[PDB]
């Protein structure tokens, strides 16, 4: 009942040697995509704390 | 769409800002906010009513009525009302341990309209994307034991460098602080993003020549995260943030540190503390239980191996290998391992968002990247 776990780990190392890997161009492409998508929704909370500290000073 | 895809998110931004407001039915400290503290990365972030039980109780109440009807316009219309009365009925006991009706009704109906005519995960994605910038721009505190008005954040060090000399002690203070957002900590939340955006693009590629068309290689990708970080990290959060607050509630109605030896995600730089067996049991949970959630999620949510052959065959697509039906086994050597290991490696990369400690608890900070990718695919699609 450890040989099924042996089968799982040998199947997983057989899988990740079959998968295709992002090496240097598509890695930078998807990193630029998530960087611009994070820079869109990141600064919205920054604008929340820009709008709110006059409102927090008032109330 | 170009204007529509920005306009809908502008509506959702405004209804997330107007539902980033506190009620005025009486003010207390964090006493009714301790159960909603652990549900901060569940829907939205307040110590009060903001977006409590907005859109997902509508869907689960739909699941309850589907289960009753099993064991369209009227159904979809009663969806909003039945999912909206239950959040007010739960805010009754959230007060006892009026404003929220039209607020969460429009918070449900707007995303229902952009999911029907034209975004549940976008709320948590905004909740994490504000958190990374809030923990980077923190100049807002009353003067503590060190600093001027600062929390040791990035703009805090920017306005602290010119007024404070002795950079040799300042670098070790900026690298070894454990109560505030640090400077060595924000490089870890870039390291975890640069590692998980590399592990996101792992996929297995399979060939398909469509039927009666000589050589259209529409290849089909079987991703490593075959199951986006959504339906596993949501399951880890839905077991953790409910068991934690139930252990809060039942211990005071009939333990927080009396039973923490299997609960706590460690967030210490010296992680070989007084309970090193707790780290082992926590890593066994954060691997095995979520990987079991993934392997049990494939066989339910219509994307198993024996169902994806139906979705391939209905599209008039065939493999370029053996027979009309051995396409099941010709990918069933890859689907259950890319569910099991695809649930284990994401658990390991949520562990190493806490063992190092990146910006948060390893749950929302690692599940926010799949919503960025899942909206990237929408943006590149149309
Ligand atoms: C809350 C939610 C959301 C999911 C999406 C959701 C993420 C997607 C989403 C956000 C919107 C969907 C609904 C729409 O599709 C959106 C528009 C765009 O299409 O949804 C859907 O509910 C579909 C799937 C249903 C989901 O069940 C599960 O996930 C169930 C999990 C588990 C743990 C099952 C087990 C193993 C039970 C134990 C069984 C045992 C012990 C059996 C015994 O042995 C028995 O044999 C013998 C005895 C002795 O007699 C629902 C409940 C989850």
């Amino acid at each position: 009942f450890v040989e099924p776990s042996r089968q799982f780990v040998k199947d997983s190392i057989r899988l990740v040697k079959r998968c295709t890997k992002p090496d240097r161009k598509e890695f930078q492409k998807i990193a630029m995509a998530t960087a611009i998508g994070f820079a869109i929704m990141g600064f919205i909370g920054f604008f929340v704390k820009l709008i709110h500290i006059p409102i927090n000073n008032i109330i | 769409q170009f204007k529509e895809k920005v306009l809908w998110t502008a509506i959702t931004l405004f209804i997330f800002l107007v539902c980033c407001q506190i009620p005025l039915f009486g003010i207390m400290s964090s006493d009714s906010a301790d159960p909603f503290y652990w549900m901060r990365v569940i829907l939205a972030s307040n110590r009060g009513t903001l977006m409590e039980l907005g859109i997902s109780p509508i869907v689960t109440s739909g699941l309850i009525m589907q289960l009753l009807a099993g064991a369209r316009a009227l159904f979809n219309g009663a969806q909003k009302l039945f999912g909206m009365i239950i959040t007010i009925g739960q805010s009754i006991v959230y007060v006892m341990t009026l404003l929220i009706t039209i607020q969460l009704f429009v918070a449900g109906l707007i995303v229902l309209l952009l999911d029907e005519l034209l975004g549940i995960s976008l709320f948590i994605a905004t909740n994490i994307c504000e958190t990374i910038v809030w923990k980077a721009f923190s100049p807002t505190t009353v003067n503590t034991g060190r600093g001027m008005e600062f929390e040791g954040a990035i703009i805090a060090l920017f306005h602290l460098l010119a007024t404070r000399t002795d950079k040799v002690r300042a670098l070790r203070e900026a690298f070894y602080r454990q109560n505030l957002p640090n400077l060595m900590n924000l490089i870890a939340t870039i390291f975890v993003f640069a590692v998980v955006i590399y592990f996101q693009g792992f996929r297995v590629d399979l060939p398909i020549k469509s039927a009666r068309y000589r050589g259209q290689y529409n290849t089909y990708p079987i991703k490593l995260f075959y199951t986006s970080n959504i339906p596993i990290i949501l399951q880890s959060a839905l077991v953790s943030n409910l068991y934690v607050i139930s252990q809060m509630l039942s211990a005071r109605f009939s333990p927080v540190g009396g039973l923490c030896h299997y609960l706590s995600p460690p967030e210490s730089f010296g992680s070989v503390l007084e309970d090193p067996v707790h780290a082992v049991v926590y890593i066994v949970f954060m691997l095995g239980s979520c990987a079991f959630f993934s392997k049990t999620w494939i066989e339910v949510s219509g994307s198993s191996a024996k169902d994806v052959a139906k979705q391939l065959k209905e599209q008039q697509m065939v493999m370029r290998g053996h027979r009309e039906t051995s396409m099941v086994h010709e990918l069933n050597r890859y689907i259950p391992t890319a569910a099991a290991f695809g649930g284990l490696c994401i658990g390991a990369l949520s562990v190493l968002a806490d063992f190092l400690g990146a910006i948060g608890s390893g749950t929302g900070i690692l599940l926010a990247v799949t919503i960025i990718y899942q909206y990237f695919e929408i943006f590149v699609k149309e």
